[PDB]
């Protein structure tokens, strides 16, 4: 219905065209849960070892 | 003058870099050692295509690209690919084990042993930088190291780089080509977890991409190499704009502008037209108003779902080739009495339109028939959110039954992770019901 | 290079293991002496998988030779590809172990097992990458089982964080008349439930069946099912040996397989059945694959699937064959008996091929399944163990090796518990 | 062997054509979340249409059309057919009607075409001051419709009563509408009064509302072979002529209306359904749309007849296996 806006150049062309009208964590942070879950999964392991152990 | 760095992560990114790569240096002539004889100025430059490479005192036109893998037999293709003396070693990185398809052993375990050599990599890029848009960003959902190495990135870069825009084009899991029982695991964590770090997300359902090559290309059982040239039009289509004297779209900023009024809702619908055969011994070559309106079919989507049945709040249309504005405006007000288009009632039923009058680039000795007029268009439509509600039934139907949860647990997650990356996704879906609801 | 590290263990585990590396050198074009001798590019790829790389370009399989006693080891020795092995890795003692499971895990076994993590430890500093170790062993003798499980209990507590993998062979009176077997078998199973990601149930009740039944072999020998146990371990292992963009590493099969970490037993299976010398003249039809490798008659664990339920299914297709008709039979089978597939796992078949035919055949395919079905293998084991647990009958062999009856009530009750489990799952 | 699943027990319909295609040997049912079917029977309410299609090796089919509850809400009619310019505000055949919500609609311009022959319908209520009835509505919590009663309906003798006439109407993959031969009356089994209207008796003519507060035909059903006999009797006229041209006028209208918006030809899934239209035929034998229905029942007579022709005509053009009771209508 209505053009808008229309940019050309060499390259080739941009328009808009209206039909109608309407009607954050810190890199501590990070470092504290890698370090937690790395936490567990040495926790994890040490159970493990000590099982094979007995 | 302002560059972007393309970020590569796993296998799927990496490849589909790779297939990107190649098809930006044959459409700005830069041959396979880098040298591009149209470039008068040596050594350096801001002209529109610098925003992707960089160049040397040589007349070297290198990619303002990292690829990151946490195995190394991907990239070494690419070491040693055709486009080898392309890169330099120091942004090809990777590991020596996998994240096994394990979104926690991607995230933190083998994560953590290589994040500040990838961030280290990517600094030394954007230094060389005089005016850093963001960047844009590659992956799988699927992969261990694509979900899990890449949500990891995304929160360090909001860090390192909070005010740079972060763009993302997602390879979303298909059983057809799938190679994880557990990607919809992987995928639901990785959106939750880089849902605020993303301003705007393409995603490529791989089940709609083969399609397109099966029926379109008569493509029988499509490989990764057919589906990646396909994919690296689309994705050459949405950077168009960044690598080409134009005004529309020029900026990374722009494309949250003119897709994203909802940060959230950042996941725009790609469909392209036309994808022709080459081995068709010629095609009737399709008009304005039939690319145009091809665009409306869930056949050519990048995602299988229905437009019809949600709302938009906003519609792009790219041109490559033969097209003239007159042509496009008499395409639209045919198409906006065929379909039914509901923007929201907050939003102007409009679209913003570009032309480039360069036809598709198309590799040689490829499947794609070289046409001389293409268009993509990107609109964003809550209809998207049907693979949002596909890929969370998956996931709530193994995770009743705690299905494969132990091998994330075992790389030190925690089950309430998961749920919490559910809990997520049931508000993401809400939100876009909430959007798209006069019926 | 992502190596793995073979062991073999006892009379059983040697004599499949031998088979296993005269099997796969053949494919990779590697001949007795070490040397290539190849078309494909493609048999050198990953061949570091399994095979260690020396100058002279020689190829020594990464596999470490363990019994307690000589016997066998000299027949591989004398054997076809005796000669490829590192004599080093050559690990026996002189005893035996009388097919007693307590002198091969802890009298006996104890004796020679620290020899043997010697040359464990020399193949594993070796590595770039390694992936983790696959044992060959029966469950029904001494040394496979008994010092079997001792060696993965000592290996697992050495490196926690790798995968350890079995190819375990299931006793049967069918084929045997050893009457402490369901013993030995039921201390091992234990074992391999708390220490192995991976572990294939090769059934000798199974494998007996096949032989006699659908080959019609009414003299089998040990040399007629150990045909079906290299082709079967072929064919299992093609996504490690082979470029491959599915369950490519010991890892990502495991991740792929086992939903919850005790169900890690799988049902193998393969197509087509044949004979040593039974030449092949019609190669199959990709439907006749897909129907026969799902077919309960091609399965290597004496278990009816129909009986259970598949929480996971590989499927291996090798030959040149079409892509698409693999991909439209695959479908077919589950799409037709759908209920014999969990609801809850979501695509949960997945399916590889790989160009490069097996030995004698145009066309092959290899199952691996994990079903609940398989509960009825260690059911069976469980009955005739408990026949004789009751009365303590033939117990004084263990207790005079220091045992405690104690240690056979829980692994009796661990393998119970398995079994109630897996039957958990086929409701569910 | 195909496969379906059953997502709505409630369905009387579905539970006979279910029956049907498991007696036929070809077809077998699965759990209800089994996701490898080839048919889905599905709930009335939030079905999946998100997850259909996307099933590698399987055509999928489902009995519902997605958007189609734009024809089956009375609120979604009336706004359809005031916006629809397919239909228009020029359309001779549907009662004058206006959306109000209980206190983006037109709870004014309802009363201002009325104070200028008022009677009016709105758990429903009649009368000519509305004053009244927009405080039922108030009361209640949902979205309530009203439009002009009709006063003079056709009257049936002997007993000088009045009905609605209920089509069956299915509509395939390929978007063929198809028009069930036999309809029925569903009649009022007591007289018709004109004077005070709020007696919820001879007015409404719906069935459960008669098997209560209520002889000539059994169960108050007249079937087609019946009225038209009546018609040609009394009236001189044939059910065809002076009716069904204009029922099958209206059913074509609306359903063209919407198949931009709902058909299924390019979509990977694809859909069939039943509706019920109801209709009214006044004094002057014009024919009224009342409303459609999405999820219909079928009159006892006729279930054998009607789900044997779902199962020919939806199913199994799409799953074939080893005169017709419908009619085309054209477009
Ligand atoms: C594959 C390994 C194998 O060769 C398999 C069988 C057994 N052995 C050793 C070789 C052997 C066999 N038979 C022998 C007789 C004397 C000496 C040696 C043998 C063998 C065979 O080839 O038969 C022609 C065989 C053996 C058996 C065998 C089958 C068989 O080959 C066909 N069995 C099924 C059992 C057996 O118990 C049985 O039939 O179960 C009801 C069977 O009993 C009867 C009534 O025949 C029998 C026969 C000796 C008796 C007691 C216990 N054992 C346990 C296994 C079973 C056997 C074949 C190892
Ligand atoms: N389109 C396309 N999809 C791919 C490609 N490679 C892998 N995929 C898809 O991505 C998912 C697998 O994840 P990958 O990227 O391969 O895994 P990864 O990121 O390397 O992570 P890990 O291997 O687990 O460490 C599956 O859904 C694949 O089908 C590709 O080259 N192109
Ligand atoms: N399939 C197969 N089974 C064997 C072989 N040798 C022995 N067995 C079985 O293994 C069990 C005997 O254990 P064995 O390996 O001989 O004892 P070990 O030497 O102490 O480990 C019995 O179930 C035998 O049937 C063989 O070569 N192949
Ligand atoms: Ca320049
Ligand atoms: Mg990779
Ligand atoms: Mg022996």
């Amino acid at each position: 219905m209505e053009v808008i806006e229309l940019n050309k150049c060499t390259s080739g062309q941009s328009f808009e065209v209206i039909l109608k009208p309407p009607s954050d964590p810190s890199l501590e942070e990070i470092q504290k849960k890698l370090e937690a879950a790395e936490e567990r999964r040495k926790y994890q392991e040490a159970e493990l070892l000590k099982h094979l152990a007995e | 003058m302002r560059e972007c760095i393309s970020i590569h992560v796993g296998q799927a990114g990496v490849q589909i870099g790779n297939a990107c790569w190649e098809l930006y240096c044959l459409e700005h002539g830069i041959q396979p050692d880098g040298q591009m004889p149209s470039d008068k100025t040596i050594g350096g430059g801001d002209d529109s295509f610098n925003t992707f490479f960089s160049e040397t005192g040589a007349g070297k036109h290198v990619p303002r690209a990292v690829f990151v893998d946490l195995e190394p037999t991907v990239i070494d293709e690419v070491r040693t690919g055709t486009y080898r003396q392309l890169f330099h070693p120091e942004q090809l990185i990777t590991g020596k084990e996998d994240a096994a398809n394990n979104y926690a052993r991607g995230h933190y375990t083998i994560g953590k042993e290589i994040i500040d050599l990838v961030l280290d990599r990517i600094r030394k890029l954007a230094d060389q930088c005089t005016g850093l848009q963001g960047f844009l960003v590659f992956h799988s959902f699927g992969g261990g190291t694509g979900s899990g190495f890449t949500s990891l990135l995304m929160e360090r870069l909001s860090v390192d780089y909070g005010k740079k825009s972060k763009l993302e084009f997602s390879i979303y899991p298909a059983p057809q080509v799938s190679t994880a029982v557990v990607e919809p695991y992987n995928s639901i964590l990785t959106t939750h977890t880089t849902l605020e770090h993303s301003d705007c997300a393409f995603m490529v359902d791989n089940e709609a991409i083969y399609d397109i090559c099966r029926r379109n290309l008569d493509i029988e059982r499509p490989t990764y190499t057919n589906l990646n040239r396909l994919i690296s039009q689309i994705v050459s289509s949405i950077t168009a704009s960044l690598r080409f004297d134009g005004a529309l779209n020029v900026d990374l900023t722009e494309f949250q502008t003119n897709l994203v009024p909802y940060p959230r809702i950042h996941f725009p619908l790609a469909t392209y037209a036309p994808v022709i055969s080459a081995e068709k011994a010629y095609h009737e070559q399709l008009s304005v108003a039939e690319i145009t309106n091809a665009c409306f079919e869930p056949a050519n989507q990048m995602v299988k779902c229905d437009p019809r049945h949600g709302k938009y709040m906003a519609c792009c249309l790219l041109y490559r080739g033969d097209v003239v504005p007159k042509d496009v405006n008499a395409a639209i007000a045919t198409i906006k009495t065929k379909r039914s288009i509901q923007f929201v009632d907050w939003c102007p039923t409009g679209f913003k339109v570009g032309i480039n009058y360069q036809p598709p680039t198309v590799v040689p000795g490829g499947d794609l028939a070289k046409v001389q007029r293409a268009v993509c268009m990107l609109s964003n439509t809550t209809a998207i959110a049907e693979a949002w509600a596909r890929l969370d039934h998956k996931f709530d139907l193994m995770y009743a039954k705690r299905a494969f949860v132990h091998w994330y647990v075992g790389e030190g997650m925690e089950e309430g992770e998961f749920s919490e990356a559910r809990e997520d996704m049931a508000a993401l879906e809400k939100d876009y019901e909430e959007v798209g609801v006069d019926s | 290079m992502r190596e793995i590290v073979h062991i073999q263990a006892g009379q059983c585990g040697n004599q499949i293991g031998a088979k296993f590396w005269e099997v796969i050198s053949d494919e990779h074009g590697i001949d007795p002496t070490g040397s290539y001798h190849g078309d494909s590019d493609l048999q050198l790829e990953r061949i570091n998988v399994y095979y260690n790389e020396a100058t002279g370009n020689k190829y020594v399989p990464r596999a470490i030779l363990v019994d307690l006693e000589p016997g066998t080891m000299d027949s591989v020795r004398s054997g076809p590809f005796g000669q490829i092995f590192r004599p080093d890795n050559f690990v026996f003692g002189q005893s035996g172990a009388g097919n007693n499971w307590a002198k091969g895990h802890y009298t006996e076994g104890a004796e020679l097992v620290d020899s043997v993590l010697d040359v464990v430890r020399k193949e594993s500093e070796s590595c770039d990458c390694l992936q983790g170790f696959q044992l060959t062993h029966s469950l029904g003798g001494g040394t496979g089982s008994g010092m079997g499980t001792l060696l993965i209990s000592k290996i697992r507590e050495e490196y926690p964080d790798r995968i350890m993998n079995t190819f375990s062979v299931m006793p049967s009176p069918k084929v045997s008349d050893t009457v402490v077997e369901p013993y030995n078998a039921t201390l091992s199973v234990h074992q391999l439930v708390e220490n192995t990601d991976e572990t294939y149930c090769i059934d000798n009740e199974a494998l007996y069946d096949i032989c006699f039944r659908t080959l019609k072999l009414t003299t089998p020998t040990y040399g007629d099912l150990n045909h079906l146990v290299s082709a079967t371990m072929s064919g299992v292992t093609t996504c490690l040996r082979f470029p491959g963009q599915l369950n490519a590493d010991l890892r990502k099969l495991a991740v792929n397989m086992v939903p919850f970490p005790r169900l890690h037993f799988f049902m193998p299976g393969f197509a087509p059945l044949t004979s040593r010398g039974s030449q092949q003249y019609r190669a199959l039809t990709v439907p006749e694959l897909t129907q026969q490798m799902f077919d309960s008659k091609n399965m290597m664990a004496a278990c009816d699937p129909r009986h259970g339920r598949y929480l996971t299914v590989a499927a291996i297709f090798r030959g040149r064959m079409s892509m698409k008709e693999v991909d439209e039979q695959m479908l077919n089978v589950q799409n037709k008996n759908s209920s014999y597939f969990v609801e809850w796992i979501p695509n949960n078949v997945k399916t590889a091929v790989c160009d490069i035919p097996p030995r004698g055949l145009k066309m092959s395919a290899t199952f691996i399944g994990n079903s609940t079905a398989i509960q009825e293998l260690f059911k069976r084991i469980s009955e005739q163990f408990t026949a004789m647990f009751r009365r303590k009958a033939f117990l004084h062999w263990y207790t005079g090796e220091g045992m405690d009856e104690m240690e056979f009530t829980e692994a009796e009750s661990n393998m119970n518990d398995l079994v109630s489990e897996y039957q958990q799952y086929q409701d569910a | 062997m195909y496969t379906f699943v059953v997502r709505d027990e409630n369905s009387s319909v579905y539970a006979e054509v279910s029956r049907l295609l498991l007696a036929t040997g070809q077809w077998k049912r699965l759990r209800k979340d089994n996701p490898r079917f080839n048919l889905m029977l599905g709930e009335r309410n939030r079905l999946p249409f998100g997850r259909l299609g996307h099933e590698p090796g399987l055509v999928q089919l489902v009995n519902y059309y997605r958007g189609a509850d734009k024809l089956c809400r009375k609120a979604s009619l009336v706004k359809l057919i005031k916006t629809s310019p397919e239909l228009s505000e020029s359309c001779t055949w549907f009662p004058e009607s206006y959306v109000i919500y209980p206190t983006t609609d037109e709870r004014e311009v309802f009363l201002a075409a009325y104070n200028r022959g008022n009677v009016w319908i709105a758990g429903i209520l009649i009368s000519s001051e509305a004053s009244e009835l927009l405080d039922f509505i108030d009361e209640q919590g949902q979205v309530h419709v009203i439009q002009k009663y009709l006063e003079k309906p056709l009257l049936l003798e002997p007993g000088h009563r009045k009905f609605d006439i209920r089509s069956w109407v299915l509509v395939d993959h390929l978007y063929n509408i198809y028009l069930y031969r036999e309809g029925v009356l569903r009649t009022s089994s007591e007289p018709y009064n004109s004077a005070n209207f709020q007696d919820k008796t001879c007015h409404l003519t719906n069935h459960c509302i008669q098997k209560e507060y209520s002889r000539y035909e059994e169960g108050n059903e007249m079937f087609f072979e019946e009225f038209n006999q009546y018609l040609m009797d009394a009236l001189n006229t044939t059910l065809e002529n002076s009716i069904l041209l204009q029922i099958k006028h209206i059913i074509r209208s609306c359903l063209m209306c919407i198949e931009p918006a709902i058909s299924t030809k390019h979509l990977h899934y694809q859909s069939f359904q039943l509706f019920g239209f109801d209709f009214m035929v006044d004094e002057e034998l014009k024919v009224w749309l009342i409303e459609v229905n999405g999820a219909p029942a079928c009159a006892q007579k006729l279930y054998a007849e009607l789900c044997q022709g779902i199962v020919d005509v939806a199913i199994s053009s799409v799953f074939p296996l080893a005169t017709s009771i419908f009619i085309k209508l054209h477009h």
